[PDB]
């Protein structure tokens, strides 16, 4: 039965569930309704006493199943995060279910084209130069996607700034800059 | 600085996650909470900010979750002339109850090896009153040296001996490094250097400095206590500018050791249940035990050989670390000759015409030359026996069981071992009496004449009394 | 192998072995008293 | 809880993953709910790993496991002397409990240098072929080491046999508090030990720690530093005791085991990447104290079986390079009559005659010169009358004193004449004869350590008028 | 052991060779005693490569079986991962 | 500057896991944050296994790997002769950088079936025993197998100091640029081996490749294809170059380091599944190439250090099953006082004659012969007086043969006074000498021909041959120096 892979990759018991969820989800045409009860269960997940007995390693599979139905019925969920969740409790990779839930979140993270891209600085710039880098940096992309920044702060660069934009790296910093003029000097 | 906390503790082998600040690789960490301290160093980076590190002492007692702070550095012991007359541990922590060892510098003992156009190429015979080391394999000056044997067959006599004679003779600071070898030798070298003055509880004029790590101690502490012991002598030839002499017993434990931690840490085994990394740690280790333009340092490095194999890979790949090899035979020892230096089997890079004179080098040849002989006559002694052989090849053995006796030499350190006296022969003693056993000088005397003699003159008083008593 | 037989031990090393020293304890002998 | 207090995760072959017990530390002992114990040997994240003392069919998949707080410890004292226990220290001779007052860890550390002094009084087996040509001092590690059935345990119950002369006199210096530990053996050859130990009146002063075959892996791997650890009492309270390690081989077998099922990844032939600082760890215990730590010592008797002779073999190596000398025994010199079977070619004492009296010293300098002499030529008939006066009968150890007379009537020539097949008869009635009548010069030999001129003569002419009436 | 079986395989081609050549002076010297000599060492070296031949199946045999078992040994410590 | 990056995921024994990197290239070296490079060697779907040629102290968890987009190249040119270089190409001399203007992939295919032509030109040792008995051809790859100690490294130097004579004339086609690759040898060995060759001005032709003991595995299992690439410069431009490993059994040690920790799945002696395939293809890049392709060549001489002579082992039954043929070495025959310790029996050439001047074809069949039927009849020395006259005859030939085949260290000779030595021993002019003479004898005697008989030394160097009336002048100066000699 073919799939519909993501356009991004997650390996591992989390990457195998949220691909095969993602896929699940595009046949329906259900993306955005499965992402938003995914948010919701991960955060009912982190319930303390659903956490303790969701962890819990000697309580049979049996009676936690039951219990996951149970407390995904009193949330009138999808079909497909239903199923997800049953899934995971019969297979006994609930511990899991958060990092698959981000996975999965990560996921559409880039089908919404939302590219991430930090910005290491010495101190914390300004708001007029991050407009700035905004709209100069939005050129580096592609159809329709939009930036995600997040301005680092660490002065030990001393100067200039690295950008990492997905996984493009540019090094504007002043010690590459300054180390490599040294390194010429000796070599 | 970095606080991270114990995850995980199987045998020597302990795993710590940082939150902040992940330290690098080979950085020493500090246990918290413990009596005596505990020194991990960081072999790995596991993903997700955890550690793998091996354990310095014992990890009884270690707990989940016991905090372990980074010391920011590697192993950093005590280096400088205070150290001279003092016992350290693989941690540089003195263990001969005289106090703290007040030196004013620290050396990490992780270090990079020597560059290429720092190396020096001279080459200086340095004799050691061996008649067989002398003779067949000659040491140099600045050269390592490296001693090969089997379990039982007289590196640490011989290695005892080299100390004596060069250390006393020395001017230079001696090292000695005890890497994973018997505690109860440790104590009777540290005494018979006290009662030889070579060490000096008081008004301090040491020579020498000791760094043990023996048996008892887990894998990591006795493969890096080699690097220890390695780092004083390092500071010795470079902040100084001194001649170090280096001897190191066992060097075959720093590479045991490694195998006892290897598939811990998660590695395939390679051949012979040895680490994949055998080659590259011995090789980082022994580049770092060299000459420099900076300073000389002469190793003596006792290498233990499993099973009497030498083709082990442990001792296989030692052997191209060395400059003159000595190869201890058990079949010589049971023959009764000491030291049990297989003539055949020994090598020596100073072994050379331009180098040592042609009458040493074609003495040397020649005595080689005439053991082969005897081996290859051997063959033919146990098929037809002794009656039925040429002259000339009757000849050949008698003069070469005459040269194998006079290869023995009784040891001032083997003094209780024997009940003889110690001889040191001059190196043109040696020359000399071997020239003329090869010449036929001595075909007369008895062949128990050369037996534990000095000088050959030893030898034809020997057969005079002999013969004087029947 | 040109020690093979002896360095193999065996009735064909250890009988070598003994028939060198008969020889050379014999020629001691007869090389003390000529002394 | 989850802290002082865990679930079992699952069971099998003995091992135990344990959920929770989070403050539990490395080495720990733990307590199952159906009363057994068991030991911590894997903190890993999720779980531990715990080694259960016993019968795992009682510990079921949710079972609880509590913490003692303790690393593995057990009972040390006098009170031990004269019983049988388990590795644990549990009494199992049916004679109540053993009233110690003091727990001594396992796993201790064996002593530094500066604690320790030179071996220098004699460890007396009582033993012929021992005493004189490999002696023994108090403080060494001799391995006894051979095939099967070649007469291991015979040498090690002639030693602890032989010591009740000493512990019944007076002296406290020359006591011996022997300790047999039987690891991994037949139970009815453990009581047929105890029987000959108890009928020669030598469990008085024998403690037998006794791990048999079917007791679990971890109390065959855990009952040689029990037995060292009862030892070490003595060694630290100016006391003198000797151990037995009957043998090392099955102590191997039995943590490769243990190993093996915590999913330890295996070396060479299965066994651990540590299988050698296993014995290291247990071997460098076997110490001699200086005077400032009461001067006490533990002598090691460690037993290794070899497969059909190959000392090349991993665990008889590694045991070999631990060691200060090996006894060596054979089954071809078994088999033509040599018994105690000990080839001493290959037999070594890296201490020598230092561990020895002085007027052994001075026979048995002729004795080892006379056997290597003959063990050359095969003068012959010295050789053979030497050769048929080391042999010895089983459980009759003698006194230094009567060895050194026997030594002396067969090394100064009074044998020279007699029947290699009367030799032995002459023998005993040779001692029977001493033994009758010349007390006095016995006591002399024995108080005097050395044979003065007039001891000399006096024997001189006992030998010399026994030898015309025999 | 390989050792074992190759220092006798040494030892034995050794004695064959010595007597073959003993054969060849025996037989030169042939033109009683002298052919005697002559048959005693023949019977020698057919006896030596005999054992030879034996003693080089052993080795064979020997020689695979510590290469199996040294690969099982890998094999065994790589799976354990 | 914008860079395709990927983050380290794990660290350890110089393997580093490394996330991202989408398109990087197998075997593609990229660069770590500290300045240290790495070679992709494992493309896995959620990681990139990276080789470190560094220490690994340098990386961290989450350090930035860069792309260079290329896979390893070296330097090439005739910039490196006279340098000593590390796997790379760096200078490690201290002499300045290396001026090349040319770049080479270490790991270029060999040339196929048609660019080749036959191996038929010699490429002279200078050491008797295998100019005459174990011939190599340019071209060729002969292997140097022994045990330690033995003499290889010896057979290698002389080689190399060998050419100078021909690199000093003016005969372009048979000068020949040496190569010396030292894998995981000392730094001071490798510095007493510059020494050596600088002493006999041979460094002006050398290269000296160097990636010894304290260097990664990577640079280590890298050095070989470097240095032939480095020769592959040469043969593909018409000229003649050898190259030296120095020993392939430490590249085979450091290429099963990164295997193993890389997790590849080991085979016999832990070895990965193509160690036969690395030296495979390091060593049939040593061609000999047509007219139409320049006329080039490269000769290998591979090293190989076997256990106790065991050439049953893994690598040295690849590394011989590769070769064209190898010259085996011997302790006991070292200890004997044959040096170079050469065994004649074993060693083989499958090039053979082809790889010889006429005039050494001539005096070394007759002595290939001659010490065959030796080895056959030697063992009835100690017994040699009690048979035929033919045997004696045998073995006094075959002792003098022996004898005339010893050689010094570091003396390479021309293949002139190789021939005029060999013709002096198997034309019968040494039997009435006895055998504790001839090497005396072969020295007076070739100052004798270097001295006064330069016209016919330089007929034979000029023709390769030796004409009937070089043959009879050649029988006369040996005739006469024999009457006279002491
Ligand atoms: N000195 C001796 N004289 C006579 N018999 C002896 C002597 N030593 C041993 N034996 C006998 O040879 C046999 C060997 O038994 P022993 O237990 O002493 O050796 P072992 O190596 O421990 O064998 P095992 O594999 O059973 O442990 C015994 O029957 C013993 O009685
Ligand atoms: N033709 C020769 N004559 C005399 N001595 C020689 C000769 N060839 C080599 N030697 C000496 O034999 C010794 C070993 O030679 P060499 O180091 O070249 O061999 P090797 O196999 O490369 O040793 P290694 O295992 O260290 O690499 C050297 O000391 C060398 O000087
Ligand atoms: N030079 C020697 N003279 C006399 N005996 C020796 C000599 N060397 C070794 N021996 C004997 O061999 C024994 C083992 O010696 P040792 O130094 O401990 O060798 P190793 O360190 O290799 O185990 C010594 O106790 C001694 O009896
Ligand atoms: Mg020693
Ligand atoms: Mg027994
Ligand atoms: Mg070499």
């Amino acid at each position: 039965a073919k799939l519909v892979r993501p356009p991004v990759q997650v390996y591992g018991i989390e990457g195998r569930y949220a691909t095969a969820l993602y896929s699940a989800a595009s046949k329906q045409n259900k993306l955005e309704q499965v992402e938003k009860e995914l948010l919701r269960v991960a955060q009912i997940l982190k319930e303390p006493k659903v956490a303790a007995s969701v962890l819990n390693p000697y309580v049979k599979r049996s009676i936690k199943v039951k219990s996951l139905n149970d407390i995904t019925a009193k949330e009138r969920f999808s079909p497909l995060t239903t199923n997800l969740i049953n899934l995971l409790a019969e297979n006994g990779r609930l511990s899991n279910t958060q990092g698959v839930v981000s996975a999965f979140s990560t996921m559409m993270s880039v089908h919404r084209g939302e590219v991430p891209c930090t910005v290491t600085s010495a101190s914390p710039l300004e708001e007029a130069t991050l407009s700035e880098l905004k709209t100069v940096l939005k050129s580096f992309l592609s159809q329709g996607q939009v930036l995600k920044l997040e301005a680092k702060t660490d002065p030990s660069i001393l100067g200039g700034m690295i950008v990492r934009i997905g996984e493009k790296y540019v090094d504007m910093s002043v010690k590459t800059k300054i180390q490599k003029l040294g390194r010429a000097m000796r070599e | 600085a970095a606080t991270g906390r114990i995850v995980a503790v199987i045998g020597a082998v302990v795993d710590v996650q940082f939150d902040e600040g992940l330290p690098p690789i080979l950085n020493a960490l500090e246990v918290q909470g413990r009596e005596t301290r505990l020194v991990l160093e960081v072999a790995q980076h596991l993903g997700e900010s955890t550690v793998r590190t091996i354990a310095m002492d014992g990890t009884e007692g270690l707990v989940r979750g016991q905090k372990v702070l980074d010391s920011g550095a590697p192993i950093k012991i005590p280096v400088g002339p205070e150290t001279l007359g003092r016992i350290m541990n693989v941690i540089g922590e003195p263990i001969d109850e005289r106090g703290p060892i007040k030196t004013k510098q620290f050396a990490p003992i992780h270090a990079e090896a020597p560059e290429f156009m720092e190396m020096s190429v001279e080459q200086e015979i340095l004799v050691t009153g061996i008649k067989v080391v002398d003779l067949l394999a000659p040491y140099a000056k600045g050269g390592k040296i490296g001693l090969f044997g089997g379990a039982g067959v007289g590196k640490t006599v011989l290695i005892m001996e080299l100390i004596n004679n060069v250390a006393k003779a020395h001017g230079g600071y001696s090292v000695f490094a005890g890497v994973g070898e018997r505690t109860r030798e440790g104590n009777d070298l540290y005494h018979e250097m006290i009662e030889s003055g070579v060490i000096n509880l008081k008004d301090a004029t040491s020579k020498v400095a000791l760094v043990y790590g023996q048996m008892n101690e887990p894998p990591g502490a006795r493969a890096r206590v080699a690097l220890t012991g390695l780092t004083v002598a390092e500071y010795f030839r470079d902040q100084e500018g001194q001649d170090v002499l280096l001897f190191i017993d066992n060097i075959f434990r720093f590479t045991q050791a490694g195998s006892e931690v290897s598939a811990l840490l998660g590695r395939i085994p390679s051949a012979v249940g040895y680490q994949p990394t055998l080659a590259t740690d011995m090789g980082t280790m022994q580049e770092r035990i060299t000459t420099t333009k900076k300073g000389s340092i002469t190793s003596v490095q006792a290498i233990y050989v499993p099973a009497d194999d030498l083709t082990d890979p442990a001792p296989a790949t030692t052997f191209a670390h060395l400059d003159a090899t000595t190869v201890l035979s058990r079949a010589i020892a049971e023959l009764g000759i000491y030291p049990a230096v297989d003539p055949l089997d020994s090598t020596s890079r100073i072994m050379d015409p331009n180098i040592v004179g042609s009458e040493h080098y074609d003495v040397a040849r020649g005595v080689q030359k005439i053991l082969q002989d005897y081996k290859s006559l051997q063959d033919i002694i146990a098929i037809l026996g002794m009656d039925e052989l040429s002259e000339e090849d009757k000849l050949t053995v008698s003069r070469a069981r005459k040269i194998q006796r006079f290869l023995s030499q009784p040891f001032q350190v083997a003094e209780v071992f024997t009940g003889h006296m110690g001889k040191l022969v001059p190196l043109k003693e040696t020359i000399k009496g071997f020239q003329q056993i090869l010449a036929g000088e001595y075909d007369h005397l008895p062949e128990q004449a050369f037996y534990m003699v000095g000088p050959i003159e030893e030898a034809v008083a020997k057969a005079d009394k002999l013969a004087e008593e029947h | 192998g040109a020690g093979s037989i002896r360095e193999a031990g065996g009735a064909f090393g250890k009988r070598e072995q003994a028939e060198e020293e008969r020889y050379f304890r014999a020629q001691s002998r007869e090389q003390l008293a000529a002394l | 809880d989850l802290e002082e207090t865990g679930r079992v995760l699952s069971i099998g072959d003995g091992i135990a993953r344990v959920h929770g017990l989070r403050n539990v530390q490395a080495e720990e002992m733990v307590e199952f709910s159906s009363g057994l114990k068991g030991m911590s040997l894997n903190l890993e994240p999720d779980n531990v790993g715990v080694v259960v003392f016993g019968n795992d069919k009682l510990i079921k998949e949710g079972d609880i496991v509590k913490r003692t707080g303790a690393i593995v410890d057990v009972p040390v004292g006098e009170e031990l002397l004269g019983r049988v226990v388990d590795a644990l220290g549990n009494a199992i001779d049916g004679k109540g409990p053993i009233g110690s007052k003091t727990r001594r860890r396992v796993g201790l550390k064996a002593p530094g240098i500066i604690p320790r002094i030179s071996v220098r009084e004699p460890m007396q087996t009582g033993i012929k072929a021992v005493d004189s040509l490999v002696p023994i001092g108090r403080g060494q590690r001799e391995l006894i080491i051979g095939d099967r059935q070649t007469g291991k345990t015979s040498i090690a119950i002639d030693t602890i046999i032989n010591q009740k002369r000493f512990n019944d006199g007076s002296d406290e210096k020359k006591k011996l508090y022997c300790i047999y530990v039987a690891i991994g053996q037949k139970r009815s050859t453990v009581a047929q030990l105890v029987k000959r130990l108890t009928d020669a009146d030598a469990m008085k002063y024998t403690i037998v720690v006794s791990a048999t075959a079917s007791d679990a892996a971890p109390l065959q791997y855990l009952a040689p530093y029990s037995g060292c650890s009862m030892g070490e009492y003595f060694r630290d309270n100016g006391k003198h005791a000797l151990i037995i390690y009957d043998d090392l081989s099955k102590q191997a077998v039995a943590y490769r085991q243990m190993s093996l099922l915590l999913r330890r990844p295996p070396g060479r032939e299965a066994y651990p990447g540590d299988v050698f600082y296993l014995h290291s760890r247990l071997l460098e215990r076997a110490a001699k104290m200086n005077d400032a730590f009461g001067g006490g010592s533990l002598t090691a008797l460690p037993v290794i079986e070899t497969q059909a002779g190959d000392v090349s073999a991993y665990i008889p190596t590694n045991v070999i390079s631990i060691t200060d000398g090996q006894i060596f025994l054979e089954t071809e010199l078994f088999y033509k009559g040599i018994r105690p079977a000990i080839n001493v070619g290959l037999s070594v004492s890296r201490v020598g005659s230092a561990a020895q009296t002085r007027a052994m010293k001075q026979v048995a300098g002729t004795m080892k010169l006379e056997l290597a002499q003959y063990r050359e030529v095969a003068l012959l008939s010295r050789g053979v009358r030497l050769t048929e006066l080391l042999k010895q009968g089983q459980y009759s150890p003698m006194a230094i004193e009567e060895q050194v007379a026997v030594i002396y009537a067969g090394v100064r020539g009074y044998l020279d004449k007699l029947e290699p097949s009367k030799i032995t008869k002459f023998e005993n009635a040779f001692l029977s004869h001493v033994v009758s009548q010349h007390q006095a010069l016995l006591g002399t030999i024995r108080a005097d350590g050395k044979i003065s001129e007039q001891s000399d003569a006096k024997l001189k002419e006992i030998v010399t008028n026994f030898l015309a009436g025999f | 052991t390989l050792k074992d079986i190759t220092r006798r395989l040494k030892s034995i081609k050794n004695i064959q060779k010595i007597t073959k050549s003993m054969k060849m002076v025996a037989a030169a010297k042939y033109a009683s005693e002298q052919s005697a000599r002559m048959t005693a060492m023949d019977n020698a070296s057919k006896n030596a490569s005999e054992m030879i031949d034996k003693l080089t199946l052993t080795f064979n045999r020997t020689r695979q079986a510590v290469i199996t078992k040294e690969l099982i040994e890998i094999i065994s410590g790589a799976a354990a991962l």
